[PDB]
């Protein structure tokens, strides 16, 4: 009994892949998204291959999908749980966005990290304070996690 | 040249540009036929969330190149 | 379903940006967008003010009180509803 | 035809960068500023006697500015 | 150099003629209209065909034509002289109106006289305290001045 | 049967209808068509101002007549 927006959006997302984003449904549920972003070229997740995983609430696209990181990362907006804090995602979501522009919006967070206001204070402190330090570590970590994953 | 957007609803529109163009010329033409205000705009193109004052040729986007259309966003 | 040939071209800026079906008894915002009144009804019914619109965020107070697009329908109900003769 | 439902009540052309009223009712952006830069306080919708208690602002219908862009292109 | 506007309503108009409407402009003036509107069915001016004059200031559409009866009509709200006081070309109209809905509205107005609130006071009052007599006086200026010309 | 409307723009729409339905159905398929709402609408036909509780039949308007739509006029 799929809502018709979502099985939509899932054709035109199996049609029209987005290069350097994965998004395929779970065999045994549609509302499940098994994600794979690239890491955005000249950051520091550059080569990096993060999965992450994308649910459908009942009440979407009235409120955002449940987006979560599955492979670590060395981000100031994103903590040890993979847990993202992105606008989009609770108070500035809207229903004319959709699951190609959230991950779209994900990827474009690696390219642009925020520091200023941290879901994880310790790394956006290292991000703040010492900039080289923290991209070289995120860096080494997109290494040991999101290579070859 | 031309070139695509790719906007919110998934309909591609198609932009007479040239590369010596802002990413502020384009938002500018994406309002025009959006009514989307370029402080709500963000193009995002190789994974990259692209600048307005940098160009398409600073990017090296080439005609019939697809740059996606979405929301201002902030990480928090 | 078909659709007069030369009207098909129109799905894409005829269909709503919430429920991507074509225009249901659509409303326009004073931004200039487009919404099947029940779809913005759900949207702006789920949040209190400030009321902002899907497609451009632009912000609104108060729920603007607004009736539909007669032209819009009528260009929905012929993209759908025109037939070739039988 | 809706050549004519995309024809403006107060120019009798097609829509020139259609504005939208709350009551529902579309106009050319420059027809209505005229019509209502005429007047002062209250402000009417021509079509229905809608009553503005000051002018709203709007900004173009961009579904109807393609639609009728569309239809006009087409045409040649 | 005319607007458009008037030039497609007096194509509209010709193409398009209304029955019981009579409206041509002068081959010497293309904002002045020769209009015959017929008194209408079950009014006492049925039988009637009144000649009324209606031109185009510089401002139409955005103020209403100037209407005038040049056939004498007993009416409580048109004086001796053929002015209509009627709000549509006033203070009510849009310029969504045209010639054609305010040609109609005129023949409306006759159908539906109201002397409440009276142009000519005499012809009010008495269509007011003697209806019959109004009535009767207005269909006996009809024949005597509306079935010839 | 089937009787039309114009519009005040020119445009003709055609309205479903039985002979027993009054003026104030007509105009309610107005609004719906139109978006005006029916105290603002005036129907004119053979130059009377046709009533909202009288019905198309006690005018004699048959199949293929046209009504005419005149916004609210009051003579003073
Ligand atoms: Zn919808
Ligand atoms: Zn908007
Ligand atoms: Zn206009
Ligand atoms: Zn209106």
């Amino acid at each position: 009994g799929l809502p018709r927006r979502i099985i939509k959006e899932t054709q035109r997302l199996l049609a029209e892949p987005v290069p350097g984003i994965k998004a395929e449904p779970d065999e045994s549920n549609a509302r499940y998204f098994h994600v794979v972003i690239a890491g955005p070229q000249d950051s520091p997740f550059e080569g990096g291959t993060f999965k992450l995983e994308l649910f459908l609430p009942e009440e979407y696209p009235m409120a955002a999908p449940k987006v979560r990181f599955m492979t670590k990362i060395y981000h100031p907006n994103v903590d040890k749980l993979g847990r993202i804090k992105l606008d989009i995602l609770k108070d500035k979501w809207s229903p004319a966005l959709q699951i190609r522009t959230v991950l779209l919006s994900i990827q474009a967070l690696l390219s642009a990290p925020n520091p200023d206001d941290p879901l994880a204070n310790d790394v956006a402190e290292q991000w703040k304070t010492n900039e080289a330090q923290a991209i070289e570590t995120a860096r080494a970590w997109t290494r040991l996690y999101a290579m070859n994953n | 040249m031309q070139i695509f957007v790719k906007t919110l609803t998934g309909k591609t529109i198609t932009l007479e540009v040239e590369p010596s163009d802002t990413i502020e010329n384009v938002k500018a033409k994406i309002q025009d036929k959006e009514g989307i205000p370029p402080d709500q705009q963000r193009l995002i193109f190789a994974g990259k969330q692209l600048e307005d004052g940098r160009t398409l040729s600073d990017y090296n986007i080439q005609k019939e190149s697809t740059l996606h259309l979405v929301l201002r966003l902030r990480g928090g | 379903g078909s659709h007069m040939a030369e009207l098909c071209p129109l799905a894409e800026e005829l269909s709503c940006s919430i429920c991507l079906e074509p225009f249901k008894e659509p409303v326009t915002t004073p931004c200039g967008h487009n919404f099947c009144g029940s779809c913005l009804n759900e949207t702006w019914a789920v949040q209190g003010s400030p009321y902002l619109c899907p497609q451009c965020r632009a912000v609104y107070q108060a729920r603007p009180q607004l009736h539909k697009n007669t032209v819009l329908c009528n260009v929905v109900e012929q993209f759908l509803q025109a037939d070739l003769a039988r």
